[PDB]
């Protein structure tokens, strides 16, 4: 986990849609 | 000259982008006069012909190549000569290879802009057998190519008239249905671009 890090770019997208997943659920309306 | 509303283009969620399906990008090209789309085109039209079509396509082709396995030989029988007459007299072979080499060269040369022409022809056939409207090309030659030849047979534009006539030609129930659908079958991220 160290030689290879973390990226940026797909934690990102991935907390996005983890985003407009917990937003569905409930009510979409997050802007 | 029509023109669009940038309210409906630009701003996030592009209106235009999704009652169609596109991307921006392509439609910042299309509107701004980039890329060229397809209108529309006939399908029952273009079923009976596919097969004559190849024929001319392909008869096409075969000349070019027979036309090119010649230049290969009519070449190396030039350059055949070019040895026989540079060695005959008092040369050495230094000189004689590098003016083969030249000559390989003009082979080369010759054999490629023929292969060249073998695959814009190939690719032009493979884009016209692949056709449906909202394409783009970016080309401006594979696009006039293709209008020269059977351009009749499909129609094009470019700017607000091309997504105009598009809009018009476009169902809608289908493919509102199609998205209920997607929604309902599919899932994941897909479900929500598709909602």
């Amino acid at each position: 986990v160290d030689l290879l890090g973390r990226n940026k770019a797909a934690d990102e997208a991935a907390e996005r849609e983890r985003r407009e997943e917990e937003a569905y659920a409930a009510g979409v309306l997050d802007l | 000259a029509p023109v669009t509303h940038i309210w409906y283009f630009k701003g996030v969620p592009s209106r235009l982008g999704y009652l169609l399906d596109l991307a921006p990008k392509d439609l910042e090209k299309i509107i701004y006069f980039a890329a060229y789309v397809i209108t529309s085109v006939d399908d029952e039209m273009r079923h009976n012909e596919l097969s004559t079509l190849e024929a001319e396509m392909a008869v096409e082709k075969k000349a070019v190549e027979d036309q090119r396995d010649a230049d290969l030989e009519a070449r190396a029988q030039k350059l055949e000569a070019d040895l026989a007459e540079l060695e005959a007299e008092g040369a050495k072979s230094d000189v004689r290879r590098k003016v083969r080499d030249s000559g390989e060269r003009e082979m080369r040369q010759l054999r490629d802009r023929a292969q060249r022409e073998l695959d814009r022809l190939d690719e032009i056939w493979n884009t016209f057998t692949k056709l449906a409207p909202k394409q783009l090309i970016v080309d401006e030659v594979l696009y006039r190519e293709l209008q020269d030849r059977y351009g009749e047979y499909f129609t094009g534009a470019m700017g607000a008239e091309s997504i105009k006539k598009l809009i018009e030609n476009f169902d809608i129930d289908a493919e509102a249905e199609s998205l209920r659908e997607v929604i309902r079958s599919g899932k994941g991220q897909k479900k929500l671009r598709a909602l």
